[PDB]
This record gives structure tokens, C-alpha cells and sequence, in this order.
């Protein structure tokens, strides 16, 4: 195997488990409007690439 | 060897800046460059796609979320879908906005309105008319226990509203099937019994040729006619049949809604705004201005 | 074209290679669009590649 | 009936109404006079970014110092779809209109120079190409801008590098008050297509 | 026509295709005046539907 | 006889010296001439030479010694042979220059830096950026009776250095063969047996396609950053086996260094410094200024 | 040369007769670079051996 298929091969990166009812960034849900920096868009997980 | 004119006295306009504001012409720009016949190449492996992302069909084709309501097992059957979100169950029908929320920071108290646009309405914000046919997918989160039928129609003409100091709301006392038959609409029954999703295009209907792209600026109680003026109608998502869901599911689902446009005009290159183009940079902190 | 103006416009038009309509959804390649590549058709490299004196100086 | 959650790709357009293309070129045939199908146009055009841009005499002046304010506000349409996009590239043109109500000396002059982006004007020399007119018999200050660059494509984020692509110095011999207005050359465009940021709406103040 | 100055007139003549006394109280067809349909006989409609590279910004 | 006009209104704008910048274009320049058509012949039997010595491909062509180092048979193995001259044994790969004096003269100390460039470096200092292929050709000055193994190898990106407070230079502890090992970085091992010379081409390579042509200009502690991005990496010159030498000839070498350039490219017809290109006049007397 | 301008460069462009890259290393001889002997290739020198009117004064 190249190096470059050595690169193509999938590795787990992370691994996330969400529970219903929590209201935890996970699970709360995109909002409509954002007003201020306080109150951004929640997310789950990001990832900074490559 | 020097030979007398023979040229007539040509008659002249010291006009600089002739045509700046249209797109095509000789620009008398100077080149602060080498040669006069400075050009660039084509677009050949500079952005990640050889895809024109400057075309109105693209930008406007690009569709976004704008309706998330949710649907539980007390709605009320031929009753607007009003929970969740803004604008419960009617969907005006258009390129430009229909929602906004008003900041209201501190003596006074100043109110700035802001607008969640998908580019559709960012685009249309640029004209001042606006033509096309207004395309939406109306997609279901549920399970494959849930069951239930979904009527969209639509309705031509203004919206019924409740009207307010600041902004405009539908009025759903006037969109129960008592008051608003859908027997005489356009519509569709959707059974959510496997499937979840319809996609439905509503081409341009309307006694103008274009409409405006004001839409919700600047609109409330005493400015209204615009708003209205700038859509074609709208369309209302109710429960034909309750939804049906044995406790082991959840007691609601989700409806979420995509919007772009397609066939699209724009008239004018100035915008029938109040103000400039402006876009709202959030502060770092609900104290600012 | 039907034009009072002996000049019927400001410029000369450049042909595309385009089969869409322009105002639709479906995809546009942006090097139809215009044939600028790395030949004789850009003015300063067909200057270059044509030895012409003015490169030069002359 | 079978158990599934599944999709039909159902689609339903509402009239029998003729070819849409038709209609609209009969619309603006009647209406407009012309179509916009693509917004780089918008970019060969010319807008106004500031009615009044005051100088100091004897003064180098980045234009940065404008523009930095400029494309954050979102009035011109350089600054409005560069919120659409993540690259650019291309050059820019910049049209300075006098404005000038006071006469400061015999003779007035207006300059302008090349600079890398981002510079000050106590890190550049005054050399290279220029252009320069007198707002007396031209009050219109025309110029354009290469695509100088250390790279094919330029971002519209903060980067480590600086200088890595060309912009406008501007300098006069007196006090000058300017209208200016901005566009892109014949090569100018952006890049990917992503999301829409808010917009700003109609402010009102209540004394509550 | 007889004319001393080169430029006979400050623009180009169009042709019409109508066979009336324009003075004269027959109805006149107003299509007939001047052929301006929706086709390739006006500028920017030809622009358009021939695809040339300026209606894209090149 | 006088008939009317039919020309329509021209619009123009006052524009004196349009474009006078450039290289093309029609001068209205008035000649103090008899003929308007005045024009020298060509160049026969004008200058010695008929060749073109103004074409950036004669003049970046023609090369200059920029390094004489002084390889000694106590220089270690894998350690860059920094005894002789600047920039020791590190040589920075571009048009532009890298080597700079300060001469201080004075109350005061006024400091004023100079350059020592070859041509390839005299043309790149009036432009902005450049791009091209470096071309070096390593001589030895030695007899028949030295032996010994030169390991010249390309290493990209920035170069280790100890900034000073007016000048910059190569940090030669970050350059032996412990910190620096040369096994995965493209090389040429030169014997020395009997043979003296290899010529050296390095394309262009690097994350820009354009390079500065700032250098050293104005390059110390504080202004570090144009000077790497002015180069596309550095030859670090090592021995692989000690200098070899009987006491019946010279303890140690000369190494003379050649630079030129090869398919060279320059953008921008104005520098990056912080003022203009201006010559150095050496002075009468160490005392002027 | 894919220009919208009418008119594709300020100046007429003249061949030189060059066969070598113009920015490489290899030399270039100046006198292919343009035609400007002591023929009718230059305009006075021309006007004189046609015997033109006009280097006489009329």
C-alpha cells in the first residue's frame, strides 16, 4: 500500500451518544433568529480540518 | 507638406462618469498596471467548482429551512399547524421575506428588526420586483408508526393578519375550516403513512406582472400594503386526519419546510426599501447597539 | 437587431458556447462562458508567443 | 399496508399555466426592458460606498481604511454578496467624485498609487505606476486595481500573511471631500456559495 | 438621396412594412411600425438566448 | 454649399496624461523635431554586441560570485562550512538578497544598511514579486592532491536564524547533522578527487506562486516575516567526509558559489520596500554620509 | 483575441521574426527583434526615395 492509501483508509474520529430530553447543546435544536454573540448557534460536535 | 483642416467643429459634452451605474460599456478606468491589455485567464482550477456560483438560478436554487413546526396529537383537524415556529401553518408565497423578530435594547427603548433570509430573499432584497416559481419541500420527521393525512393548499391574495406596532402575524381564527374551506384550492393530501415528503412548485399567479420584494420591512398596523402586495398568496398545512401514534412513539412529529425558487426575474437593481442594504452584524452582547 | 444607432451597443459581443438557460436552475460551466485559456486568444500572451516587436520596446 | 418510513419524491406544480419562460420574457419585454441572469454584472456596475470621504492635505491614504468599513456595512453589492461567498479574486476599480466646497490652493491634484493590502503608508515607497488628475477639468478621479497576488484566489478571512496582494494608495495636495464608488474589473468574481447572514431591517427609537 | 453632408442623417433608418398614407385617416397597424417581437431582434433578448459572455460579467 | 450638422454630442472627460504609466499606448508627446515621423534605424553597428542585453533572460543570466567560503581540515562532518564569508554555508534560494552590511557612522549613530547583489537580485529589487528557477554553480579552489565528499542538499520553507537588531543571519547550530540530517532531503554528494564543479538548478517550488522581492530589506528581529517569504528554502553545504590534505599543500579549500536565474517571472512593476530603489554612492571618507 | 473592446489594443502590433522564448536565457538578436533598415521600411527614408510632394513643401 502507497502512502496515499494509506490515506484513504476511514479512522474513527469520534464517537457521540444522544439522549432525548437532555436540552443539552447536543439536542437543542437550531434557533430561528440570533440576536448576540450570547446566544450563538449550538452545535453537537466540529471538527477543524484537514 | 502642411495642409489645411478639413474637419467639421465637433460638438461635445464634458459629462465624466457617463453610464458608471450600468454593467456594460468602456470603463475610462486607468490600469495601474504594465500593460493596458492586463487580463486575467479563465476560472480553470482557482475555486473547488467549475460551477457558476454567480447565477441567479444557483444562488436561488440554493434552499433553506425556513418553517419547523410541530405537529402533535391534539392539533385540531383543518386547523393551521401553529406550534413551533413564526408564521404557524402559512407559508407566504414568495421571494422575499415574511418573518422578523424585533431586538429591543435600552431613557428609550430602540427596536431594530432583523430577518432570517435563505438566498432566495437575500437576492430578491437586492430589486425592487421580483417574478418567479416558488418551490417548497415539505418533509415529515416521523416513524413508520405514525400515520396521518396532511392538506396543503393554496390560497391567492392577501393573508389574513394580526396586525401589531412592530410586526405582522397570520390571524389563525381565520384559517379554520370553518372559515376557510379548502374545497374550492389547489391542494394536496399528503399520507404520512410511509411516505414523508412532497415537493410542490407554485408558479407566478397574479394580476401584476412582478411583485414587490419589500415584504416584511418595515411592515406592521400602519404600514401593510406592501406586504401584502409582495406575495402571490400563501399556503396553509392542516391536519386532514389527527395524528395517529401509539405511546411507544413520540406524541408529535416535525414538519420542516425548504424554500427555493426557480424561473426567476428581478426588474429593478434598487432595492423599494425605506434604507440601504444592510446586514445585521450580532453583537457581542444583548447590551449593544 | 432593430437599432436607430449605427453602434447597437457599446461593446462587441463575445460568443459563449452556453445550451442553458442562463436564468435557470440547472448548472453552468463557468469556462463556456468565454475561451480565455492559455493560448493565442488572451492579447498580451498572443503578443508574447508572436514575437511581436513591441515586447521588446520597439 | 407495510411498515416504512420512506420517501416518493412526490412532486405537484398547482396550474396549468403555459411555459414560464415565455411569460416572463413577455413581462419584461413589457416592464423592465432588460434581464439580469447573473450578479457578477452587479459588480461591473458602479455603487456608491460613502457620499462624503474626507482627506487631509499632503496625505498617503490607504483606501483600506474605507473599504474595512465598507463591506462589513453591506450597501454596495461587493460587500452585500461578498456575505454569499468565502474567495475572490479579480482586480477593482474605484470612481473619486469631488466634492470639495472650498478652494484650498491654485492649483488641486489628485493621486493615487499602488500598495500591498493591509500596509500602512509609512511601509510603502511612492514609486511604480500612478495616476493622477486635476478635479478642476476632471472632477472624476478613474482608476483600476490588478490582481497582483501571491495567490490565485484571495479569502474574505484573516490570514498570517499580508502583502500578498495589491490595493490603492490615494493622496492629494489639499483638503478633498469625495463620493466614491467601487466595482470589480472584467475579471473579478467570488467563490464557494455558502449561507446567508441576518439582515438589518428598519431601526426605531421608543421612549418607553 | 441627395446630400452634401457624408452622415445623411443622425441615425440609421428602420424599415417598417406598412402600405398607407401615414397622414391619411386608414388605420395604421401599430405592429407594423416597427419589429420589435420577442425574438433576437432586440439587444439584450439576443444577448440572452445566444449566450454571449457579457450577461455572465466576462 | 454649408449644409447642417448631423453628428450627435460626443461626451468625453479632461484627462491629460492617460495611461502614461504603461508600456503601450500612442504618446502625445510633442516632438522638438522636423519630421512628426522621426524614427532611429535599427541597432546594426550601434553597440559591439548585436544580442539583445535587455531582456530579463541575458541580464538574470549573467553570474555573479556570491559566496567564497573557507573549508578547513578541521571543519566537522555534517556541519555547514561557515568560515570565510556571511551567510555561512546557508545560502537562501531566490532572486532576491539575503546578505546585508550595516555601516554606522555618526550626538548620533546613523546606520545605514547595503547590499552586494548580483544581477539576477538588481532586476528582482524593482519588482514585487518574482518566480523563477535558481541556478548555482559550486566550484572548489583546490589541487590535485585534496580530497573530500560535499553534500550540498535543498531543505524548503524558512531558514534558522539568530536576528539581530539591524541584520539577520543563519543560526548554524540548528544546521548539523544531529538537528538537520540531510536523509530524506534532496542532495548531491560531490567528490573532490578530481573533480571541482556541479551547477545546481532548483525550480520553483513553494505554497504561493509569486515570492517577494523584499529579502533582507529593512529584515531584522521586529521585520522577520517577508524576509522568509522571499525565498523558497536555503542549501546548506556540509562536508560528508573531512577535508583531506597532506602538509605539502593548503589546510583547506575555497568555495566559490555562482547565482544566476532561469526561466524567471516578475509581476508587480513596483517594489515592496519601504522606500525606492536608490544606489549606494560610497563615500570619500568613512566619515560622510 | 477574445476582446469586447472594438478596437483590441491601443497600437498595430508588428511581427518580429523571433523563434526563442523572450523571458529564457537563450540570446535574442536584437535586429529580428524589428525591421528597420535603410529601405522603404521607414516612413521619411521612404517619403525621400519615392520622391513624395511633400518633402519638397507642397
Amino acid at each position: 500500500h502507497s502512502i496515499i492509501q494509506f490515506l484513504q483508509r476511514p479512522v474513527l474520529i469520534d464517537n457521540i451518544e444522544i439522549v432525548a430530553g437532555t436540552t443539552a447543546d447536543n439536542n437543542t435544536a437550531l434557533s430561528r433568529y440570533v440576536l448576540d454573540r450570547t446566544n450563538p448557534q449550538k452545535y453537537i460536535k466540529q471538527w477543524t480540518l484537514p | 507638406s502642411k495642409p489645411r483642416n478639413q474637419n467639421q467643429v465637433m460638438p461635445l459634452q464634458n459629462v465624466p462618469g457617463w453610464g458608471y451605474s450600468l454593467y456594460k460599456g468602456i470603463d475610462m478606468s486607468v490600469p495601474l498596471a504594465y500593460d493596458p491589455n492586463n487580463e486575467l485567464g479563465d476560472l480553470r482550477d482557482v475555486f473547488p467548482s467549475a460551477v457558476d456560483e454567480m447565477a441567479i438560478g444557483y444562488v436561488c436554487g440554493n434552499p433553506a429551512i425556513k418553517h419547523v413546526l410541530t405537529w402533535s396529537t391534539t392539533d385540531v383537524v383543518q386547523n393551521p399547524i401553529s406550534n413551533g415556529d413564526d408564521w404557524g401553518g402559512v407559508i407566504p408565497v414568495g421571494m422575499p421575506c415574511y418573518s422578523k423578530t424585533i431586538r429591543a435594547v435600552k431613557a428609550t427603548s430602540t427596536k431594530t428588526e432583523v430577518m432570517d433570509p435563505a438566498p432566495c430573499e437575500y437576492v430578491a432584497n437586492l430589486f425592487s420586483y421580483w417574478r418567479a416559481t416558488m418551490c417548497y419541500r415539505i418533509t415529515v420527521v416521523k416513524t413508520a408508526f405514525h400515520t396521518g393525512r396532511l392538506e396543503i393548499f393554496f390560497e391567492p391574495g392577501s393573508i389574513p393578519t394580526v396586525r401589531t406596532a412592530d410586526n405582522l402575524g397570520p390571524d389563525q381564527t381565520q384559517l379554520n375550516g370553518t372559515i376557510a374551506p379548502s374545497d374550492n384550492n389547489y391542494k394536496y393530501i399528503l399520507d404520512l403513512t410511509n411516505d414523508t415528503e412532497v415537493t410542490i412548485k407554485v408558479p407566478y399567479v397574479s394580476n401584476k406582472m412582478f411583485m414587490k420584494t419589500v415584504g416584511i420591512y418595515g411592515a406592521h398596523d400602519e404600514d401593510n400594503w406592501n406586504f401584502d402586495e409582495s406575495f402571490t398568496g400563501f399556503l396553509c398545512i392542516r391536519p386532514i386526519t389527527k395524528l395517529m401514534a401509539p405511546d411507544t412513539v413520540s406524541q408529535k412529529v416535525s414538519i420542516v419546510v425548504w424554500k427555493w425558487a426557480e424561473d426567476v426575474v428581478v426588474v429593478e437593481p434598487k432595492p423599494l426599501t425605506s434604507g440601504p442594504t444592510q446586514v445585521y452584524n450580532p453583537p457581542a452582547v444583548a447590551r449593544d447597539l | 437587431p432593430t437599432s436607430e444607432n449605427p453602434k447597437i451597443g457599446p461593446i462587441s459581443e463575445v460568443a459563449s458556447g452556453v445550451k442553458t438557460a442562463a436564468n435557470g436552475i440547472e448548472r453552468i460551466p463557468v469556462l463556456g462562458e468565454i475561451a480565455k485559456p492559455v493560448t493565442a486568444a488572451v492579447k498580451w500572451f498572443a503578443d508574447i508567443v508572436g514575437g511581436v516587436a513591441a515586447i521588446f520596446g520597439w | 399496508i407495510n411498515l416504512s418510513n420512506k420517501t416518493d419524491e412526490n412532486t405537484i406544480s398547482f396550474f396549468d399555466s403555459g411555459d414560464p419562460e415565455r411569460m416572463n420574457s413577455e413581462a419584461l419585454m413589457r416592464g423592465c426592458g432588460e434581464q439580469i441572469v447573473n450578479l457578477r454584472p452587479l459588480l461591473r456596475t458602479f455603487r456608491t460606498i460613502n457620499d462624503n470621504w474626507s482627506l487631509a492635505a499632503n496625505t498617503k491614504t490607504p483606501i483600506t481604511d474605507l473599504t474595512n468599513t465598507a463591506d462589513a456595512e453591506g450597501r454596495d453589492y461587493m460587500s452585500y454578496l461578498s456575505f454569499l461567498y468565502r474567495f475572490y479574486r479579480g482586480g477593482r476599480r474605484y470612481k473619486f467624485f469631488n466634492t470639495t466646497p472650498l478652494k484650498q490652493s491654485q492649483t488641486c491634484y489628485v493621486r493615487s498609487f499602488l500598495i500591498p493590502r493591509n500596509y500602512t503608508a509609512d511601509e510603502i515607497n511612492t514609486d511604480g505606476p500612478s495616476h493622477i488628475t486635476y478635479p478642476v477639468i476632471n472632477p472624476v478621479h478613474e482608476v483600476e486595481v490588478p490582481f497582483y497576488s501571491q495567490y490565485r484566489k484571495i479569502p474574505i478571512a484573516s490570514t498570517t500573511d499580508k502583502g500578498y496582494d495589491s490595493s490603492l494608495m490615494y493622496y492629494t495636495n489639499v483638503g478633498t471631500q469625495q463620493i466614491v464608488a467601487r466595482a470589480g474589473n472584467d475579471d473579478f468574481t467570488f467563490g464557494w456559495m455558502i449561507g446567508t447572514p441576518q439582515l438589518q431591517g428598519i431601526t426605531k427609537e421608543v421612549a418607553n
